[PDB]
RNA sequence: GAUGAUG
RNA sequence: UUGACAUUGUGAAGAGACGUUUC
RNA sequence: GGUGAAAUUCUUGGAUUUAUUGAAGACUAACUACUGCGAAAGCAUUUGCCAAGGACGUUUUCAUUAAUCAAGAACGAAAGUUAGGGGAUCGAAGAUGAUCAGAUACCGUCGUAGUCUUAACCAUAAACUAUGCCGACUAGGGAUCGGGUGGUGUUUUGACCCACUCGGCACCUUACGAGAAAUCAAAGUCUUUGGGUUCUGGGGGGAGUAUGGUCGCAAGGCUGAAACUUAAAGGAAUUG
């Protein structure tokens, strides 16, 4: 609930005493019930695998990527996200990695992941037709929906409030000094308007 | 222009050669001559050092200079600088290419070019791509004024070049590899195994470039050396 | 600054738009077997001599 | 013997560069332009000008060590002309009269294989 | 009238002709039109041989050669004067000069 | 005028009797 | 390969 | 938000001032 | 740096030029031609995989199953449209420097949409050979691409060489013939007019316009008049 993409449920042995752990993965596109996940520095290069990062060829797609090793993953774990793996370190022990944002990460080699691309994907590019639809997905995610407009309130409500018209009265853009009170419309903006062009990245 | 100059900078001398030394850079033992040049650095003053600038700097050398005769003068060598002993320069082999001029003067028209590579590690762990290149040839009493090939000679010729190349180049090492380069070892052999196919001319092993090189060994470079 | 000589040994044709730059082939006096093309200005047979301010010029041709 | 150097010599229309440097490329020895000699725009790529130029660089590394030097002579290049302008005969001429030794000469002008488009248009430059 | 059984071009057999670009205007013009001409010449010039010989540190070394083909449009190779206007009859003509 | 620019003037103006006319439906 | 409209 | 002082120790280099040392 | 000459512009806070290394997208040079393939639009780096096709060889097989087509259908350059990705170069718009009587143009510098890819539309071009398709017949010469036959030809099965043949892209000479001429081996075998078949035209304008259908998200595509005006518009050659 309140998660676009499924979970997997996968049931290890214990090696320490004699019973079942089980454990919440985030399925990957293509596992299916029945399938024997392999999870090791000594583990194949198959979709649903959890491998170190040093232990995979570059352009290899991983999965919820763990940032230092052992927080038990931390980086792509939205329906159809994941990260692209562009190169090793061999004497810093780290490895380059491309984040589903354009950003480039160093992260250590012993850090680990899941191979493949998060199910689910997709999911964005359907309309919700009807404010009924968004009810109900906000429903089981938080108290955030409806949104009334700042400047529809009254100059006691809102930064952006009140007047004969509605209109902000001053640039939307706030500075990044600013306290709990001021930041309302565009924080930190390092420009505004319609974006034509390319990336700039 | 001289008298053109708007702003000399966007606000409102010592020589510089006096305070640099020369140094001698060494070939390894591959080629006949072992002296190739002299360089200038910096001196290693406390906030810098002369090694930390003379290493992985690279020169390039005419071939026939390294040999001594000026027939080979169409190959050129690569050379990096690897480890700095007392005043002179130690170098790596790092590469070869033709001169523009040689191959341009090859690329006749009325015949058919025919070019492959092919990328391999040397038994001494470098990863090298080797280029070749050949042509096709007019037969002696030949009254057609054109050599063309049909595709599919093309195909096999380009493939008896790439086992050839794959085959020499491993299981030799880098140094292996020079010693087959200067006596124009291979384009003998691509002459014998692409007879039955075509008729070629200037067949070569147009250029040769580095990769990857292992992990950085002192033991390697010096025994080129002493 | 030095001047060197040289010696007209042929009359190549004329050029400018006009006809009143002839062209000349030269031979220099000291250190001959030499020879430089340029342009002149007045009136000019073979064995001239002509004073030359700057030795190393070859001179263009409009055609 | 002979202390070798390399000199490029860039013989573009608009400006030509005479500059030598190590053989290893890293260090110059001495840079200077036909522009650095004259003082109107359109004589800057004169052979005249090219022929000063070379006679600095000539001048620079005799006192600096260099007695022979290699040669590299260069066009623009690319989706460019990759014709020789008019003042590179000229920086080759007045290097070797000036007393300094010359090794080879090759042509290094860059050769796009296929490229990117090229500049002026589809109808070119209506003039 | 039909100027030329050619078209004034070199296509039969053929839909298209991929296109080049002129080495002065950068006008484009499909390749099998264009005008081409393959300029060699020594690298030094005849002035210069003698100079450069002397200044050779090695002895008996061969001139280099530079090499390029050249493509023309009919505007710049008209005023070039690379080809020119010819009569009727004349026109047929195939040969080289 | 240029048979080209002449049909693209006849054009433009199809463009704007064809939305005059859109006021009446 | 600077400029040059009209009767 | 930035500087200084305390929490605050231990071994190396480069430079510097009238052996000790501060960047 | 740029030009015919310049200016805007970038540069002592280090530009242009030189060396070493790295990233991104596009493109496929020279070899490249009166050469190849495809229904046309179109197709050019290597290798592997999937299906397809012409010509040739054939003492295989079927036996009229065929030619050309209103309606109906698939594909269809560039630009253009909708939604993701990519976005390096070039660059409708736009912004600027110069030229000029003006210059909202040509020229110089920036630069959005586009250019590239996936899914889905569009249905146009000097889409040209301005030349419909199938068939038979009529003149001379040579070169080239693919297959086959003979020459144990000659250098080392292959590559060449001579003759011959089928199918192609074309080319040179000539007028039995055709045409108003330019020119044409088809545009010939048509007043000595008939091999089969499909499509289009009827002086120049108004007009590929208005109107009604129909197709498209839209730009638009297909179908498509009349009133009225007019003695000439036009094709190929000839002397100035």
């Amino acid at each position: 609930s309140g998660r676009g993409a499924p979970l997997a449920k996968v049931v290890f042995r214990d090696p320490y005493k004699y019973r079942l752990r089980e454990e919440i993965f985030i399925a990957n596109e293509g596992v299916h019930t029945g399938q024997f996940i392999y999870a090791g520095k000594k583990a194949s290069l198959n979709v649903g695998n959890v491998l170190p990062l040093g232990s995979v060829p570059e352009g290899t797609i991983v999965s919820n990527v763990e940032e230092k090793p052992g927080d038990r993953g931390a980086l792509a774990r939205a329906s159809g996200n994941y990260v692209i793996i562009i190169g090793h370190n061999p004497d810093e022990n780290k490895t380059r990695v491309r984040l589903p944002s354009g950003a480039k990460k160093v992260i250590s080699s012993d850090a680990r992941g899941v191979i493949g691309v998060i199910a689910g994907g997709g999911r964005v590019d359907k309309p919700l037709l009807k404010a009924g639809r968004a009810f109900h997905k906000y429903r089981l995610k938080r108290n955030s929906w409806p949104k009334t407009r700042g400047v529809a309130m009254n100059p006691v409500d809102h930064p952006h409030g009140g007047g004969n018209h509605q209109h902000i009265g001053k640039a939307s853009t706030i500075s990044r000094g600013a306290v709990s009170g001021q930041k309302a419309g565009l924080i930190a903006a390092r420009r505004t308007g319609l974006l034509r062009g390319s990336q700039k990245t | 222009a001289v008298g053109k100059n708007k702003r000399l900078s966007k606000g409102k001398v010592v020589d510089p050669f006096t305070r640099k030394e020369w140094f001698d850079i060494k070939a390894p033992s591959t080629f006949e001559n072992r002296n190739v040049g002299k360089t200038l650095v910096n001196k290693s003053t406390g906030l810098k050092s002369a090694s930390d600038a003379l290493k992985g700097r690279v020169v390039e050398v005419c071939l026939a200079d390294l040999q001594g005769s000026e027939d080979h003068s169409f190959r050129k060598i690569k050379l990096r600088v690897d480890e700095v002993q007392g005043k002179n320069l130690l170098t790596n082999f790092h590469g070869m290419d033709f001169t523009t001029d040689k191959l341009r003067s090859m690329v006749r028209k009325w015949q058919t070019l025919i070019e492959a590579n092919v990328t391999v590690k040397t038994s001494d762990d470098y990863v090298l791509r080797i280029f070749a290149i050949a042509f096709t040839r007019k037969q002696a009493n030949q009254v057609k004024r054109h050599s063309y090939a049909q595709s599919s000679h093309i195909r096999a010729i380009r493939k008896v070049i790439s086992e050839i190349l794959t085959k020499e180049v491993q299981g030799s090492t880098l140094a292996q590899l020079t010693s087959k380069l200067i006596p124009e070892v291979i384009n003998k052999e691509i002459e014998n195994a692409t007879k039955d196919i075509f008729p070629l001319q200037n067949i070569h092993v147009r250029k040769v470039k580095l990769l990857k090189q292992p992990k950085f060994d002192v033991g390697a470079l010096m025994a080129l050396h002493g | 600054t030095p001047v060197t000589l040289a010696k007209v040994i042929k009359v190549l044709g004329r050029t400018g738009s006009r006809g009143g730059v002839t062209q000349v082939r030269v031979e220099f006096l000291e250190d001959t077997s030499r020879t430089i093309v340029r342009n002149v200005k007045g009136p000019v047979r073979e064995n001239d001599i002509l004073v030359l301010m700057e030795s190393e010029r070859e001179a263009r041709r409009l055609r | 013997s002979q202390v070798f150097g390399v000199a490029r010599i860039y013989a573009s229309f608009n400006d030509t560069f005479v500059h030598v440097t190590d053989l290893s490329g890293k260090e110059t020895i001495a840079r200077v332009t036909g522009g650095m000699k004259v003082k109107a725009d359109r004589d800057e790529s004169s052979p005249y000008a090219a022929m000063l130029a070379a006679q600095d660089v000539a001048a620079k590394c005799k006192e600096v060590g260099i007695t022979a030097v290699h040669v590299k002579i260069r066009a623009t290049g690319g989706t460019r002309t990759k014709t020789p302008g008019p003042g590179g005969q000229a920086a080759l001429r007045a290097l070797a009269r000036s007393g300094l030794r010359i090794g080879r000469i090759e042509d290094v002008t860059p050769v796009p294989s296929d490229s990117t488009r090229k500049k002026g248009g589809r109808r070119g430059r209506r003039l | 009238p039909k100027k030329r059984a050619s078209n004034g071009r070199n296509k039969k057999g053929r839909g298209h002709v991929k296109p080049v670009r002129c080495v002065n205007c950068s006008k484009s013009i499909p390749k099998d039109k264009a005008i081409k001409r393959m300029a060699i010449r020594n690298i030094v010039e005849a002035a210069a041989v003698r100079d450069l010989s002397e200044a050779s540190v090695y002895p008996e070394y061969a001139l280099p050669k530079t090499y390029n083909k050249l493509h023309y449009c009919v505007s710049c190779a008209i005023h070039a004067r690379i080809v020119r206007v010819r009569s009727r009859e004349d026109r047929k003509n195939r040969a080289p000069p | 005028m240029r048979a080209k620019w002449r049909k693209k003037r006849t054009r433009r103006l199809k463009r704007k009797r064809r939305k005059v006319r859109a006021r009446s439906k």
